[PDB]
């Protein structure tokens, strides 16, 4: 009855085609975010899933009314029949609303003229990754949004006291990677169709090195140690330690090709890249160091090379390692 | 004929879609309850479900009572989208599908008193978050959470049609699980408290354990038959250099395959599974066949094996090693063992 | 004579009620059904669903829509459609389905002068069927189509198989790779809800997958490196590295030849029936190796210090010679008979 | 400026859109035809292709004749929707998009005397049933078929612009191919029966060749490569017993490998195609090689090798086996006379 | 204000025709164009595909829409283009595009005070361009964007890229993984269909492909193997059960690298530029197991009976010890001044 009025009332002579303050001031827009969940990151496509609910505040003078009733909690219903701002993720690679069981989103007005706008957004955001470090990399994915059509002379957005918030960490869908902090930042961006002010929001992410570590190391580490053995069999034994050496540098191939599957074909060598090439030379040189002590001992100081390589390359491998873990795990 | 057509636009003159029944005067009351037709795939990568669902809900309206020859109108979905209804969203759904063919799988029906029964069918995505320790002997609770998006407790509350146990109903012949058992389910009702306000949320949980069949074919048996195959190699004699070096180093690169090939199933998670953690037991195992060899070819002194006409008087022969000789009871021993404690560990949790 | 028409449709949509049902208050209005079928394909065993693509009728009369003096029946733009009541047909099983919208919505409207409606669909859908596996690739499944109305009862609505047997068409036409479609049944019956009982319409499908695939990919692969481990036992006892790598090999190609065939099915937690002889045949190559290791431990291990005999090496390869070959065919021979 | 709109307002005055031209008076004549953008990739496992078309349709319609300044009106795509237009699908189609990027790509031409033109920019993916016996060296015939859904041959029939053959053109750049040579079509019409009818139905044969390059490369010359390579343990001398064994189980655990790996791309048929044929005669070639061996090694008298110092009478030293020497010359040429039936029986289809 | 603002607007609507384009009966109306690449990924050489997120604008003027006494352009919700005419701008090679919708719709109209239009999208569209690959991975793929009027022909409309060379912007801040893009260029002309000719806009890339991945996995790893495999030629002929498992391992291994590079490519059906080198790397390989073979023929099958000797066995030797390494270098000379 009275609501129905109010709201018939509202909307007599309101035309949502323009921006509130049209040739008056810029419209200010105070904007919320509460992340419930950062799902996961696909460093082949270099982008991320996340889940949000987005709240928009601004003031509209046509939406004002006096009654006792103090402001208007309504559903989707009427948020195509007053303005809404054309606020876009720019560097959004694909974004859908939710609207099951019907549009998730929610508009409240107050008798000041405050709207209150919130809708569910997900959100597959682009996130370029530096891999140099990889699987010890760190990133700080971003999130940037603004107006599509109003520049910075008639839509200007704010960050409220609680910018963004996030819920319960241990839900999200982050496997490879752990959510440090974040930052929200404002700019204004310069463009061809004018100045836009552009907010955005960066997730720092550190990779957590377990799954490489089972899934690459330690099996690399392993065929390292297995093409050692050689060095303790008698060298008389031809055929074993041939196969022995060649099984090793064989497997050492197919772990190499394992090990990039995950991600994109970047052409710069990365951490895991050099550990690998290191390890692929140790098996290579196994092979060659026998090679070698066969054909002087048999196909004829050079004859004790199998006790040196019992000590050197245990030793050049453990150095190595601790070169290797120590750069890329506090160093640059 | 005419008769309910002057009733439907009756209920319509008038009537504000934007505004939920007994707005400023009562709280908006929702019966809910599930139907699951089928519960669908669980998938680990993603670490969601699907269940396809009669959604129903129930609320009464009072601007919706009519007087005529019926007590119920069973109304066509079109006179849904007219009327106010619950927004009900899932606050765990992810990408949920409202089944459109041929017609909009919804159903209307008014009373004479205003009160609505409306039942949608949906095929619900929702997260289910997996602690995968376990695995593959690991069970879940997979929730399926919903409420209202845009009005707080203090304008719509929801509750179960019936007692909160039997609200949900699984059919009988509707499990499309694979991999997992349907052990039962757990409802619930609470609050959630946003910045927005507080909203009552309504909870299921069911509860899901992993048939762990599949995986004793395809990981626990080929790596228990590759431990018993490396182990093979200690019966053979110490100079049959080439032959039981190739026992170790198939073995040890079989299990590299096998270890590889285990994770394909699951999320990249940063952590050990059990499946991990018996695949490196079982590469110890292994890896110390191949080393015990090793170990005894160093200690071997002459090239040539018995020759078989030749009583070794304890030319001269190599005797049988005493570390092969220990091996062939240690090392079964050790892994019989390490089976039952893992086994045991893993079955009775 | 075309202003005539024109005139006659606007007086039968002049006051029509799109939200009532025919007979609405009355009896239950009957809905004839009629499918041709114009393919199956994509019977996935990972997702356990078929797609089935299909001309869909339906046949019912609304008497709101007779009309008089045009010997004719009118045939409609399919945006007519949007205008009329139409029954809310949908299927229970059905995962994920569209229909066709090139160029136009494929759908047809043809009104006939006593009220009948003809309303035609081309429908893809793409329907779930749970298979049992237990026995693949020797299997038959038995997947459905359930056809039910959503919000009217038996109260409000009936189905029914326009035809009989005949309601469904073109099912002796369909081409499957894996499959021969051995039998298709229609079902009348009534579910039961919490929301009353419901019509239902039932389309069943009995296929029987071919073999001849498996054969090739999976079961001579199998014989064949069970066959090879063979060749072990006709080589001589003290030759330790040539037997040891025929029977390292050929028990880790057996892997090779399982892995493959793993990948391209769903986690299924019991054993299939090609999963029994990927085991048999494991166990036959596993077997003979073992069977070396043995002889070699008689003669390097029990030599020195001094059903075949188990004292003789010898003995013990020509033992093998015979039951190996013999054993796996008995294996073969139980193992066909029972799932054939 | 409102010339043409009194125009366009004036045909539509009076103007009923369920109703087709002539209904009640003749039939409907549309002329068709294609203009083939790219014949977009084949595949094999779905059965079926992509094409991208300028569909054309164009017939006449009484009701739009007009008067004015003009003799064609070119309008945007949304007077389209305000006219009968015909409901036109394609039979074998699966999944075909009306592309609207970034509008309804969609043109509509009204001439004064009522002819109507009406093209639009089509993606079909049509079913192309294959028989892949002569795989990969087989040719398939893929069909367009179109017509009318609702519309019987007493009412709407289809006619091709210009000359059958020239009403399908495909642009000559326009080639997504791949794996295949589109070597012309043949174009045809005619009249299909169903439960409600006889209509008529435009078809399109578009002939496709495999070209057989790729699998030259990826499984015809490593099948070759295989099988050449398990000969060569034919020139080893007898005594190398692990060195021959190690020849004949990694050339058959190879040809394993290829023979699993070469039907990862196609539908799984119960038939055999030419190229399991050739694997399978490869195998048999593989597998009879380490027989061979086994075969000699069963008549190795002495574990010992030639020394390289003592003459052979014709200690003892083993001879040359006989089954090892016809083996040299009889192998090889066994499968050069095979390769040369195989590739003049199917190069020749 | 605002009054006279919601005033001027319905004006402008107030009698409009969307159906009929600026100038209709008249001169062509000019539509210039300006791109903003956001991005551009998954260049497929499977899908033969690239795809491109850009920003895109058309600029023209409709007279209809002028209006005077506001000095402001007008920035309208978006949903007004619905009401206006717009150009029916499409993709000819567009496989699949969409305008982005979150939080709306990623529209834009702006108008002025003369009437000129400003209409922007934000579009993610997948193109096609087929790659020619027979220098793959060395291969510089050329990848375009056609822009065409559909149903308006150069009497009715004329596309022009506004800013000249200066309508696409961005293109330096793409990082492509794989590709670095050398140039970009902006090509205006006319095509002739059966229906008239059409106005073409048409923006290409050049694409030239980074070769440091493929060194990592299939370059190294194929010259590390071809190394090993002249392991075996200071290997002591005698020892044939290790010569020949250093033989087979290395063909075998050659086998498994190209099956990693296989599964990631279409099936075209020429030789690529990568290819080349693994049947190089193979036939190397292949040569050195074979040069044993020729090795082991000479000792045993011809020493009985009684440029490098062809009758001294360790002759052979020495020659492959030489001949193997400067060919395989030769080989890698000339495949890479070749191809790069
Ligand atoms: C190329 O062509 C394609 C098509 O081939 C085209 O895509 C189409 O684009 C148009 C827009 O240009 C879409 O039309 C609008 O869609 C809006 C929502 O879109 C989202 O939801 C889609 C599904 O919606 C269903 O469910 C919601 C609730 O969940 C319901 O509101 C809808 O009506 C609809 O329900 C129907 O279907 C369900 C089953 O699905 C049934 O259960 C139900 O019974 C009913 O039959 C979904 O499909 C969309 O996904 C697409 O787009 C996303 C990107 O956004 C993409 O990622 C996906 O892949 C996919 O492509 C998407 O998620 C919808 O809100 C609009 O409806 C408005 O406006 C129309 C205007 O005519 C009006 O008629 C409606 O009543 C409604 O009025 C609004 O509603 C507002 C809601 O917030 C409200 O605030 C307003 O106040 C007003 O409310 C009403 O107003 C009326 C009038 O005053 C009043 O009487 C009422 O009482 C009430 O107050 C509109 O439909 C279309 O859906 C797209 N189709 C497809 C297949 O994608 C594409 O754009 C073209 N490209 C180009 C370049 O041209
Ligand atoms: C794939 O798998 C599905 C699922 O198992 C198979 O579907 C089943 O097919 C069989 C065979 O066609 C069906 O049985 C038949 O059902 C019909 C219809 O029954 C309904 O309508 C009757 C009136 O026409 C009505 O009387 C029935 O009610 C009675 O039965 C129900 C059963 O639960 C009972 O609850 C009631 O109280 C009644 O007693 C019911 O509403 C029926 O007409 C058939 O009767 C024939 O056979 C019986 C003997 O069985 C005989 O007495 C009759 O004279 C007559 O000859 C028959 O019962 C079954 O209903 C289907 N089930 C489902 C769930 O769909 C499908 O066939 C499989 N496919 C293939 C290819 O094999
Ligand atoms: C993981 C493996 C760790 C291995 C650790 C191995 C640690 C270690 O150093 O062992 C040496 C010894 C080797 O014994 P093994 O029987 O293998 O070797 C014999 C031994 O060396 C004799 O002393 C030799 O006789 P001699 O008098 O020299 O003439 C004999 O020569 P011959 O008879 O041919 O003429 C050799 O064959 O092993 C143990 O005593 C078992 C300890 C427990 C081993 C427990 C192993 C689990
Ligand atoms: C798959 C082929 C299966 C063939 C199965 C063939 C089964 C079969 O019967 O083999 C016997 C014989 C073995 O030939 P092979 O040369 O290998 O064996 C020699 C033969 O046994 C001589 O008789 C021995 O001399 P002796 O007199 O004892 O002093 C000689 O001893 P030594 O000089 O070394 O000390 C042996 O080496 O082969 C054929 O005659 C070729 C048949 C056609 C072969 C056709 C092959 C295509
Ligand atoms: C997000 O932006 C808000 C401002 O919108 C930041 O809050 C400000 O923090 C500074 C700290 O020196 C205070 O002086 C301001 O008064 C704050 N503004 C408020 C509360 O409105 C906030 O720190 C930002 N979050 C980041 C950068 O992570
Ligand atoms: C070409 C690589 C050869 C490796 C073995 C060399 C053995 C002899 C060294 C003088
Ligand atoms: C790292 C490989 C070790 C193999 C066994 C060595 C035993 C040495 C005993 C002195
Ligand atoms: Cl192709």
């Amino acid at each position: 009855g009275d609501v129905t009025v109010i709201l018939n009332n509202l909307l007599e002579g309101y035309d949502n085609k323009l921006r509130p303050d049209i040739g008056v001031k810029p419209t200010l827009i105070h904007t919320d975010m509460y992340v419930n969940s950062i799902g996961p990151v696909n460093a082949i496509n270099m982008e991320y899933t996340i889940d949000i609910f987005f709240a928009q505040t601004w003031y509209d003078r046509r939406l004002k009314f006096n009654s006792t009733i103090k402001v208007l909690r309504l559903n989707s219903n009427m948020v195509g029949k007053i303005w809404i701002p054309d606020t876009f993720f720019r560097n959004s690679k694909k974004a859908d609303a939710h609207w099951i069981t019907t549009p998730n989103r929610m508009l409240r007005i107050w008798n000041d003229g405050r709207v209150l706008y919130t809708l569910r957004l997900t959100i597959d955001a682009e996130c370029q990754l530096q891999l140099h470090n990889f699987p010890m990399d760190e990133h700080s994915c971003p999130l940037e949004f603004s107006s599509y059509g109003y520049p910075r002379e008639e839509i200007v957005y704010q960050w409220k006291r609680s910018s963004v918030e996030v819920g319960d960490t241990r839900s999200w869908r982050l496997y490879q990677f752990s959510f440090v902090g974040l930052r929200n930042t404002t700019e204004v961006v310069k463009t061809t169709s004018g100045d836009y002010v552009v907010m955005s929001v960066y997730f720092d992410l550190s990779r957590r090195m377990g799954y490489f570590t089972i899934q690459t190391y330690i099996p690399c580490t392993l065929i390292v140690v297995l093409s050692w053995v050689s060095f303790w069999i008698n060298k008389d034994a031809v055929p074993a330690r041939t196969s022995l050496g060649i099984t090793t540098v064989l497997t050492m191939t197919t772990l190499s090709t394992i090990a990039r599957k995950s991600l994109p074909k970047v052409s710069y060598v990365t951490a895991m890249d050099l550990f690998v090439s290191v390890c692929f030379i140790f098996v290579f040189s196994a092979l060659v160091e026998y090679g070698t002590l066969h054909y002087f001992v048999s196909n004829r100081r050079i004859a004790k090379m199998d006790s040196y390589a019992r000590i050197f390359f245990p030793t050049a491998f453990c150095l190595f390692n601790l070169v290797y873990w120590v750069s890329y795990l506090y160093l640059g | 004929t005419t008769v309910f057509t002057r009733i439907l636009d009756r209920l319509l003159d008038g009537y504000d879609n934007r505004l939920r029944p007994g707005l400023g005067e009562r709280v908006t009351e929702v019966k809910t309850d599930i139907f699951v037709t089928s519960f669908g795939p669980v998938s680990d990568h993603d670490m969601e479900y699907t269940i396809d669902v009669f959604f129903r809900q129930s609320w009464k309206d009072e601007r919706l009572k009519f007087k005529g020859p019926m007590t119920v109108l069973r109304l066509n979905n079109l006179m849904a989208s007219k009327i106010w209804t619950p927004d009900t969203f899932f606050h765990n759904g992810k990408k949920s599908v409202a089944h459109n063919m041929t017609m909009p799988n919804k159903l209307l029906r008014i009373t004479e008193d205003g009160t609505l029964l409306y039942t949608m069918r949906l095929t619900v995505r929702a997260e289910c978050p997996m602690h995968l320790e376990d695995f593959p002997m690991d069970a879940h609770a997979c929730p399926l959470k919903f409420g209202s998006y845009a009005y707080t407790r203090a304008e719509v509350v929801y509750e179960w049609t019936r007692e909160p146990a039997r609200s949900v109903v699984v059919a009988e012949d509707g499990s499309r699980l694979n991999q997992y058992d349907l052990l039962g389910q757990t409802v619930d009702s609470g609050i959630v408290q946003s910045s927005t306000g507080e909203y009552v949320v309504m909870t299921t949980h069911f509860h899901l354990k992993r048939k762990i069949g599949y995986f004793v074919i395809q990981t626990y048996l080929p790596c228990i038959m590759t431990v018993i195959l490396s182990q093979v190699s200690f019966w053979l004699n110490r100079e049959s250099v080439p032959a039981r070096t190739v026992f170790g180093v198939t073995t040890v690169l079989t299990m590299t395959t096998l270890s590889i090939s285990a994770r394909n199933s699951l999320p990249k998670v940063a952590y050990a599974t059990a499946m991990d953690w018996f695949i490196a037991v079982c590469y110890a195992f292994v890896f110390s066949a191949l080393i015990e060899f090793a170990t005894v070819n160093y200690f071997t002194k002459r090239g040539y094996a018995w020759d078989g006409k030749s009583v070794v008087p304890e030319k001269t022969f190599n005797s049988v090693s005493k570390i092969d000789r220990l091996s062939r009871i240690a090392f079964p021993l050790l892994f019989g063992i390490f089976n039952l404690v893992y086994w045991a560990t893993y079955l009775n949790r | 004579n075309m202003s005539f028409v024109k005139e006659t449709v606007d007086k039968l949509l002049k006051g029509y009620d799109i939200r009532l049902r025919p007979d609405f208050g009355g009896p239950p209005v009957c809905v004839g059904m009629n499918i041709d079928i114009a393919s199956i394909d994509m019977v996935s065993e990972v997702n356990m669903d078929y797609t089935l693509t299909m001309y869909f009728q339906q046949y019912w009369r609304d008497k709101r829509l007779a009309y008089s003096g045009i010997p004719l029946n009118l045939t409609l733009d399919n945006r007519v459609a949007d205008q009329l009541w139409v029954p809310d047909t949908y299927f229970l099983n059905d995962k994920k389905s569209f229909v066709h919208g090139v160029t136009v919505k494929n759908r047809m409207i043809r009104l006939h002068p006593d009220g009948t409606v003809l309303y035609g669909l081309r429908i893809t859908t793409t329907a779930a069927c749970m298979m049992d596996l237990r026995r693949y690739p020797l299997d038959e499944q038995n997947c459905t189509l359930e056809i039910e109305s959503y919000g009217y009862t038996t109260d409000d609505i009936e189905f029914y198989w326009r035809g009989g047997d005949k309601a469904v068409t073109g099912v002796e036409r369909i081409e499957l790779p894996q499959f021969s479609i051995v039998e298709h049944r229609l079902v009348s019956r009534n579910v039961v809800f919490a929301t009353g009982a419901y019509p239902r319409l039932s389309l069943s499908f009995r296929l029987k997958r071919n073999i001849g695939y498996f054969i090739l990919q999976t079961y001579m692969p199998s014989i064949l490196i069970t066959i090879l481990s063979w060749v072990s036992f006709w080589i001589n006892y003290d030759a330790s590295a040539a037997r040891v790598a025929l029977g390292i090999t050929t028990v880790l190609t057996m892997t090779t030849i399982n892995t493959h065939l793993r990948e391209t099915l769903p986690k299924i937690p019991y054993v299939k029936a090609i999963d029994m002889y990927l085991m048999g045949c494991f166990v036959f190559v596993f077997l003979a190796l073992l069977e070396y290791a043995f002889v070699n431990y008689i003669f390097f291990g029990r030599g020195p210090q001094r059903i075949p005999d188990l004292t003789d090496v010898n003995a013990i390869d020509r033992w093998s010679r015979i039951v190996f070959p013999f054993t796996f065919s008995l294996f073969n021979l139980v193992y066909w008979l029972y799932y054939v």
